[PDB]
């Protein structure tokens, strides 16, 4: 009926208080035959002998629980981890109270680990209320490559997903390493203002100094970290106005010991009144079996609602960690760490002062900064996009229409010819045409600047389980947009449901269809000729890879055989396919109605055949949920009202 | 000469130690004849295990260590992870226990578990489920740790799965010492699903199978699919384990312990000798019994840069960055009705080869049960209607709108003993009409191409072809370019014809 408790402390003095603490238990609860006892040790730098002693002193004795703390030297998970292993071999509970590592939160590896301090990752939940309090929507995540960072990232991802929201992007970095200013630069040309960070002290200091080099400390921009990132050198390089979270206890090892002893005594009394407690294995050597009541003791520890703790209610979460924990909100003002609020649950409470924002202002900044210079991406398409080389001076030719007005041309950068055949020189070139005209019109309507640059690969793109991968991933301008290289598409793009899940299509700006082109005698029967339905080697036909027609022929499984024909001769751009048909290398080409009728009205010698088997629209697409969709929609509506697009067509299609 | 350590940790008889030690020096077939020093712990406890480890660390210049364990221990893997993290020592695991894969690993570790990731096992088992296209499945787990990761994995796979794979129910139960049967055993009684996927421990599986038999959810029409953690001791399956259980393991499951040890030594020695080739130097020795020196060794980094992509004797023993194996060959094992574990399929290079075209659902009293709805289908190749081709080699299996089909076994000499069955893609008019028949009348079917000749003719007074396979009860129903004639009609029954034809005389227009 004798009980004993094991301690692994670092002060060698609280140990004596630990001796009192068990006495405190014997002074807080009855003694009887319970025989509440104490046992304590101090861990060593070499964990081998430490674990050996743990076996030969604690498991060998009638010890039913083990507590551990942090050493004065900063090593953290370095010390307690073998203990977490040792307990696992015998399922005895282990209590680590001075650790913020999420690795310890694992149950698969650390079977019987508990903590009254939530890890750094739980801090994510804290900042979850921040944006809710101040109505911040545009949130940027930057996280180290460490597993603790990954866990924090996924935790905050789950949290933001709970409100059916998302961070507009997340970025990863390595600890204490070389060039990091690329990430901060792309953060500059990002949209948001409020930033959140998670790293080590040296890592945070490096981020601070780099951001200071890049003027990120200015107004509007906001940073948000825990208490690790605001200490020492990181504290020195942290600019004023940074908001941080502080533990209410932090380093009061005495309070942790008192609360742990209280909850341990409560759980032990509950187990004793629930009887059948068996006994500790009595030594690592010899005894090789697990302890059967270990799961039972662990579950009663999970349900151990010892609310009489010094820190208040000691309430374990689902994982056995402190739930509804206490923290404080601190603001770094003029090198002074000033507190502004408190946190213990679903609602932060302001207590004093005002938030002195990092830019030195007093007003709460908005979460974003809309950039009046947008991004234009496209593909060279003669009916819609004309691309020519600029002169030696680097300007566009003074070429005027038949009416005498000059064509409005811009300088679109990008590779000089297709990348495999090209030396990959992103040579800026003159570009003009229908889509260019309409984008200029709508830009004048909305009064925003822009940057024009065609797509890198030259293909439209689709989700594809690419080589050595598993997830179907976009390529082309859809991929370039989802990555953020371009913010909106201007091209004769086809609307399809597959794109609809990922790219916001506005209302169509033009209507068109899909048809077949041949030269100059067996007038092809549209999409109803058997000679298409049973492919022949005498008749060769194809489309463009990673294109809308590819998606269409992929959806209709009844057409799959022609799709099987597609993968034989699919072309990469319109020019080579058109020339090959003109050279009779191909027999017939499936493509847009407008493109084919345009070339026929200009090039002649070739005719389209069959009706528009698939009618659709060319609509101006753009990024999901960005505000400009309604503006451009009503703009194209009113352009259709006055027929300005019809005037554009008459300017481009005679 | 490289010194390695062969650690024995599965207790057992002490005859194993010497009978492996004398063969340790008998590895002359491998380059750079190894000097292996072996040790076996008869207690299998952290203190003694660490004592032996640290003693051999201080004993001499050892470079690689291999360890074997009993099939029901888990903490030793974490202990060796601690060893390889603190001391920065490359190690390998074999046999039951340590071979279990731990997805999270300490960055300083080099323990490199020798096993298969759980999600990869899920991929294989869902491919097998696709073989028998059972879109309906129920997820049953216990509160055992890692079941959160297991449900995350099944969610990820179903999310990356192609078809609308019906998750009938995701549920968690209590297992272990006793436990509350109220609203849990009745929960079992209210669960309604023909296919179940499970995840629990070995004894948890033992208890759960006993409950399920007591639950009445056992027998034909009820199929189970469990991971490696649930199974254990393939040699000794308990009476609680129901017949017809399915999982997938490594090909080495059937190999002897000596063979496993020799293969591990071979992999270690091949990595070492690849280092010896590329850099002309023997592998850097390992650490010491006392504390560690510090940062990772660049030579140990070279071993970890040439180790991950090693092969030996036909088998590519490649490893994953997560300290486990990547895309190796696996054997889909199945418990038979004789309470024995045998080979039912093989998953290799993303390809499934099964010896059972249909799943045999034996009943309780050791007898097969034949479904009424499922039905054997036979046909003859014919270009306009019966299109046969090789399965899609790029992705394995068959493209949509096509049915997997097989030859008429090899019954001329191999009456069904050729476990690798040549799959074929069968599509055509007849395939479409039989698909519509199946989707209307709601019956399963079994397609195989007939080989013994042509449509069918009474030869020497006996018939052949589809006529033979059906009249002589070798098949159920036949489809194809079958004309109805009296001589075909006396012995077999025909339905009403669906497409009319006749005799015709073809000629050249010119
Ligand atoms: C077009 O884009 C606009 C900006 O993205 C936005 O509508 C704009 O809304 C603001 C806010 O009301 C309007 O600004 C007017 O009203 C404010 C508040 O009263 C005043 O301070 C301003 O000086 C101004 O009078 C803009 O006028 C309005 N823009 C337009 C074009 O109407 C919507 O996203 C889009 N709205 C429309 C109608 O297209
Ligand atoms: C289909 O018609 C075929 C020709 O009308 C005929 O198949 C032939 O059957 C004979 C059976 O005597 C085979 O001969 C076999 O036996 C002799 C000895 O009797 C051997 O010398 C031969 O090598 C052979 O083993 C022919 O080989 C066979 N021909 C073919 C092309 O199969 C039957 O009427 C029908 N056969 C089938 C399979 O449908
Ligand atoms: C109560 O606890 C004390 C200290 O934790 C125990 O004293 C040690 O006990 C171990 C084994 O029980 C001995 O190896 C040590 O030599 C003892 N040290 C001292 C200073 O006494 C004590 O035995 C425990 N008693 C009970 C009844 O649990
Ligand atoms: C650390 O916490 C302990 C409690 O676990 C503090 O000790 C007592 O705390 C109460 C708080 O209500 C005070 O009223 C007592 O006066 C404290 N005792 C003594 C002897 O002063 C302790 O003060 C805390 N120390 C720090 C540095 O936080
Ligand atoms: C890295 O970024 C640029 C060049 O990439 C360099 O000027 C800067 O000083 C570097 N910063 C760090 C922190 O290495
Ligand atoms: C930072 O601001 C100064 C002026 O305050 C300016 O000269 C410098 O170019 C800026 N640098 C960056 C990277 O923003
Ligand atoms: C600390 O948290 C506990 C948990 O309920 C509770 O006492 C209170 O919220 C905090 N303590 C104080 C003194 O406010
Ligand atoms: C949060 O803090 C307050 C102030 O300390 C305290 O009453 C309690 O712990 C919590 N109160 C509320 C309303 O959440
Ligand atoms: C010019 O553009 C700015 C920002 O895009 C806008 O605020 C302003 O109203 C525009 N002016 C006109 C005349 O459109
Ligand atoms: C394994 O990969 C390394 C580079 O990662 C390569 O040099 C070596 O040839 C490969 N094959 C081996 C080590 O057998």
């Amino acid at each position: 009926k004798i009980v004993n408790i094991g301690a692994v402390l670092s002060t060698r003095k609280h140990e004596q208080m630990f001796r009192e603490a068990v006495n405190q238990a014997n002074k807080r609860h009855g003694s009887w035959k319970i025989q509440l006892n104490a046992t304590s040790v101090t861990h060593k730098p070499n964990a081998i002998q430490m674990a050996l002693s743990v076996c030969e002193d604690l498991i060998s004795s009638q010890v039913y629980a083990i507590l551990v703390s942090h050493p004065p030297t900063p090593n953290d998970h370095f010390t307690p981890t073998p203990v977490s292993y040792t307990a696992g071999f015998y399922r005895i509970p282990v209590l680590g109270l001075t650790t913020r590592m999420s690795i310890y939160s694992d149950k698969s590896i650390h079977l019987s680990f508990l903590r009254t301090v939530p890890p750094y990752s739980h801090q994510s939940s804290v900042w979850f209320e921040m944006m809710r309090v101040y109505n911040w929507n545009h949130i940027i995540l930057l996280v180290s490559d460490d597993h603790e960072g990954r866990a924090a990232q996924k935790r905050l991802e789950t949290l933001l997903e709970e409100r059916e929201s998302k961070a507009e992007k997340v970025l990863q970095f390595d600890p204490g390493t070389k060039n990091v200013t690329a990430l901060l630069m792309e953060a500059r040309e990002l949209e948001a203002r409020v930033i959140i960070l998670s790293a080590s002290e040296d890592d945070a200091a490096t981020v601070y100094r780099a951001a200071a080099m890049l003027n990120m400390t200015g107004s509007g921009y906001v940073w948000l970290v825990g208490e690790r990132e605001i200490s020492g050198n990181a504290l020195r390089y942290a600019p004023d106005g940074i908001i941080g979270l502080q533990l209410i206890n932090g380093k009061n090892e005495s309070a942790h010991i008192s609360d742990a002893v209280g909850v341990v005594a409560q759980a032990v009394h509950e187990l004793l009144e629930k009887e059948n407690i068996t006994d500790p294995p009595r030594g690592c050597v010899g005894n090789t079996n697990i302890w059967k009541t270990g799961p039972l003791f662990k579950r009663v520890l999970m349900s151990s609602k010892y609310a009489d703790g010094v820190t208040g209610r000691v309430e374990f979460n689902e994982d056995g960690d402190r739930k509804f924990a206490n923290y404080s909100i601190m603001n770094l003002q003029n090198r002074k760490l000033v507190q502004v609020g408190i946190y213990n649950g679903t609602h932060v409470i302001p207590n004093d002062r005002k938030i002195i924002w990092p830019g030195g202002e007093t007003e709460k900044p908005r979460g974003y900064q809309m950039s009046t210079r947008l991004k234009i991406v496209t593909i060279h398409q003669e009916p819609f996009v004309y691309v020519k080389p600029t002169m030696s001076d680097g300007t566009c030719k003074e070429e005027f229409t038949v009416n005498g007005d000059p064509v409005k041309k811009v300088i679109c950068t990008g590779p000089n010819d297709t990348s495999p055949g090209s030396p990959r020189h992103t040579v800026p070139q003159c570009c003009y045409g229908f889509c260019i005209d309409l984008l200029i019109k709508l830009a004048r309507t909305m009064n925003f600047t822009y940057e024009v640059h065609l797509v890198a690969d030259g293909k439209f793109g689709t989700q594809e389980r690419v080589n050595n991968s598993n997830k179907k991933e976009w390529n082309g301008m859809m991929g370039e947009l989802l990555s953020g290289q371009a913010d909106m598409i201007v091209a004769p793009l086809t609307i399809n449901n597959e794109r609809a899940q990922y790219i916001e299509f506005s209302k169509p700006f033009k209507y068109q269809g899909l048809t077949i082109l041949v030269k100059k005698e067996e007038r092809i029967t549209g999409i109803n000729d058997p000679r298409l339905r049973n492919p022949s080697d005498k008749f060769i036909y194809a489309t463009v890879k990673q294109s809308s027609v590819d998606i269409y022929f992929r959806r209709q499984v009844e057409l799959s055989t022609m799709y099987r024909h597609m993968e034989k001769h699919n072309y990469e751009s319109a020019a080579e396919a058109i020339q090959a048909v003109r050279d009779n290398k191909l027999h017939a080409f499936i493509w847009d109605s407008a493109v084919l009728e345009f070339e026929a009205s200009q090039k002649c010698d070739l005719v389209t055949t069959g009706e528009l088997f698939f009618r659709s629209g060319f609509g101006i697409g753009m990024r999901k949920d960005s505000p400009w969709k309604q503006n451009v929609s009503l703009s194209i509506l009113k352009s259709h009202e006055n027929g300005f697009m019809e005037d554009l067509d008459k300017t481009w299609v005679r | 000469a490289v010194t390695v350590a062969v650690v024995f940790g599965s207790s057992g008889p002490l005859q194993t130690q010497a009978r492996t030690r004398l063969t340790s020096q008998n590895f002359l077939d491998l380059p750079l004849e190894i000097q292996p020093l072996t040790v076996g712990v008869n207690n299998t406890n952290p203190s003694s295990i660490l004592t032996q480890i640290c003693g051999l660390l201080g004993a001499a210049r050892v470079h690689g260590i291999v360890f074997e364990d009993n099939v029901d221990t888990e903490a030793v893997a974490q202990l060796l992870d601690f060893v390889s993290s603190q001391t920065h020592v490359p190690i390998l695991s074999i046999s039951g226990g340590s071979a279990v894969v731990l997805t999270p690993k300490e960055p300083g570790s080099a323990f490199l578990q020798l096993g298969v990731s759980l999600e990869q096992q899920l991929q294989v088992l869902f491919k097998v489920l696709e073989e028998y296209d059972w879109s309906a499945f129920a997820v049953i787990t216990s509160l055992h740790p890692g079941h959160a990761l297991f449900l995350e994995g099944v969610r990820a796979v179903a999310d990356a799965s192609y078809l609308s794979w019906r998750l009938l129910d995701v549920l968690t139960l209590e297992l272990g010492p006793g436990g509350p049967r109220a609203r849990t055993q009745r929960l079992l009684r209210q669960v309604d699903a023909p296919v179940l996927v499970a995840y629990c421990s070995r004894e948890e599986a033992e208890v759960l199978f006993a409950e399920a038999a007591q639950a009445g959810l056992v027998g034909p029409g009820h199929v189970w699919l469990v991971p490696n953690l649930a199974l254990g001791s393939t040699d000794a399956p308990p009476a609680a384990f129901p017949v017809g259980l399915i999982s997938v393991v490594t090909e080495s499951w059937r190999l002897s312990l000596r063979q496993k040890v020799r293969d591990g030594v071979a992999i270690l020695a091949l990595g070492a000798h690849s280092y010896r080739r590329q850099y002309g130097t023997l592998p850097a020795p390992a650490g010491d019994c006392r504390s560690h020196p510090g940062p990772v060794s660049p030579a140990r980094e070279a071993f970890y840069r040439h180790l991950l992509n090693v092969t030996w004797e036909g088998r590519d023993f490649s490893f994953s960055p997560g300290g486990y194996l990547v895309r190796p060959t696996m054997v889909v094992i199945a418990l038979n009705r004789h309470r024995l574990w045998e080979m039912v399929g093989r998953w290799d290079h993303g390809v499934l080869y099964m010896k059972y075209p249909v799943w045999p659902r034996y009943s309780t009293s050791l007898q097969p049960v034949v479904d009424s709805r499922h039905l054997t289908v036979a046909t003859l190749e014919e270009r306009p209607f019966v299109i046969v081709e090789s399965p899609d080699p790029g992705t394995g299996g068959c493209v949509p709108n096509t049915v997997p089909c097989r030859r008429q076994s090899n019954h001329t000499f191999s009456s069904g003993d050729l476990t690798p069955y040549t799959k074929l893609c069968c599509k055509g008019f007849c395939i479409d009409i039989l698909k519509k028949l199946a989707k209307v009348v709601k019956f399963s079917y079994d397609l195989y191409l007939v080989t013994n000749g042509k449509h069918g003719k009474r030869v020497r007074g006996v018939w052949n072809g589809m006529i033979g396979e059906v009249y002589y009860k070798r098949a159920d129903m036949a489809i194809g370019s079958l004309t109805i004639n009296e001589e075909r009609s006396e012995i077999i029954d025909f339905s009403v014809p669906f497409v009319e034809t006749g005799i015709s005389v073809m000629v050249s227009r010119s």
